[PDB]
């Protein structure tokens, strides 16, 4: 899978209460993948260890592939307006040259 | 006095209509500017239809052709010549007539020299000083540097005639000389190169052709319509030759036989083409491939 590539969007190091440390330690890693050319997926890896939610996280997503369509190859077909639960998102279709003004994550 | 035909004469526009063409996809390619996100309507195939038609209508006003007119003849009159002023001044005052409602040619723009004498202004003078008080988008006061030869030799091996001649509608009057100089320039360089392609479908095409037919040098705009299967423009052409030249040798003789059709360019190439033998192999070229496949 040389033409994906992955980038992270959030790293939570989270402490539960198990008889090991009494208070345990845990990492819950979101990631992203996608080949820049319409493929594209995302994860959640879980682990005691950051390198191990990394890993997990990675290869979990490239089996939740999403297609996603582009207009001409670089834009949206049209307008797109939702709600996911208590997160609004608005997108809109733009001309070429217009860039990616969105928030940090959406441009990632 | 049979009239001579003009520029604007309905017979010459439709012929040089038809020899121009149109190509929605030339005429409205898309300008490199500030974008805005596209437009949709679902249409059947008769709105479509429709919608092509108005294109097609547009596409004729963007092709409207810019005006062919001779060279002005110089600003020469002295208004008055009051002497008790000479030597009170050192640089000539300037007195333009800004009223709104009157046309530009109909201003009074005249000129206080130091000497005392009241003269009208020159037509370098009359245009720079329109573009100060009534400044046009496109125009910029002082003549702008591409027009040089250098510059301009720069633009025709980019292909970029459309751009030169676009550039000297927005800065010179038609009648001016650098309007014509820039003009009879590019056209010589398109005639030469044979690039006749790069002004089809465009607004530069009507006086390009009508540049040759005066200048008697047709040879290779019919060279150029006949090899690209155009040989019903080629025809127009040559009515165009012996409309504006009627007492030529080559009208005279189509009279004679009353050619028409392929008739009229092989009339052309035995009298008075220039390169007539060319005209003859390609015409004779294109009828054996015509022939050949069909």
């Amino acid at each position: 899978y040389e033409d994906f590539d992955t980038r992270i969007l959030e790293v939570r190091n989270v402490f539960n209460m198990t008889a090991k440390e009494g208070r345990k330690k845990s990492v819950r890693v979101l990631v992203a993948v996608g080949n820049g050319n319409g493929a594209a997926g995302f994860a959640i890896g879980k682990a005691a260890d950051r390198g191990d939610a990394f890993r997990k996280a990675k290869n979990r997503a490239i089996h939740y592939l999403h297609y996603i369509e582009r207009y001409e190859g670089h834009t949206i077909f049209h307008d797109i307006s939702l709600r996911f639960k208590r997160t609004q998102i608005r997108m809109k279709k733009q001309p070429r040259g217009y860039g990616l003004r969105c928030h940090r994550a959406i441009i990632t | 006095e049979v009239k001579k035909p003009a520029f604007m004469d309905e017979e010459v526009q439709r012929i040089l209509t038809k020899i121009t063409g149109l190509d929605l996809q030339k005429t409205f390619r898309p300008a490199i500017q500030p974008l805005k996100p596209p437009t949709y309507k679902l249409m059947t195939q008769a709105q479509l239809e429709e919608a092509t038609r108005l294109a097609v209508e547009a596409a004729k006003v963007r092709l409207k052709m810019p005006p062919v007119l001779e060279e002005r003849k110089p600003i020469n009159d002295v208004l008055a010549e009051d002497k008790i002023l000479e030597g009170t001044e050192t640089n000539k005052y300037v007195f333009t007539d800004i009223s709104y409602n009157i046309p530009h040619r109909e201003r009074f723009i005249v000129v206080r020299e130091p000497s005392g004498t009241l003269r009208k202004a020159s037509w370098e003078e009359r245009d720079r000083v329109i573009q100060i008080y009534f400044p046009k988008e496109g125009r910029r006061v002082l003549p702008p540097v591409i027009f040089k030869d250098e510059n301009l030799k720069t633009m025709y091996s980019q292909d970029r005639h459309a751009d030169v001649l676009n550039l000297c509608v927005a800065q010179f009057e038609p009648d001016s000389a650098e309007y014509i100089k820039v003009h009879h320039q590019t056209y010589e360089d398109i005639d030469r190169h044979g690039k006749y392609e790069l002004l089809r479908s465009t607004r530069h095409f009507g006086g390009m052709a009508w540049y040759f037919v005066n200048k008697k040098k047709i040879d290779g705009l019919l060279i150029d319509q006949i090899q690209r299967d155009l040989v019903d423009d080629a025809t127009s052409l040559v009515q165009l030759y012996h409309m504006l030249h009627p007492d030529g040798q080559s009208a005279q003789e189509a009279k004679e036989q009353a050619a028409e059709g392929v008739d009229l360019i092989k009339v052309f190439a035995k009298t008075e083409a220039q390169r007539g033998a060319y005209i003859e192999l390609a015409l004779q070229t294109y009828q054996e491939i015509v022939t050949s496949h069909s």
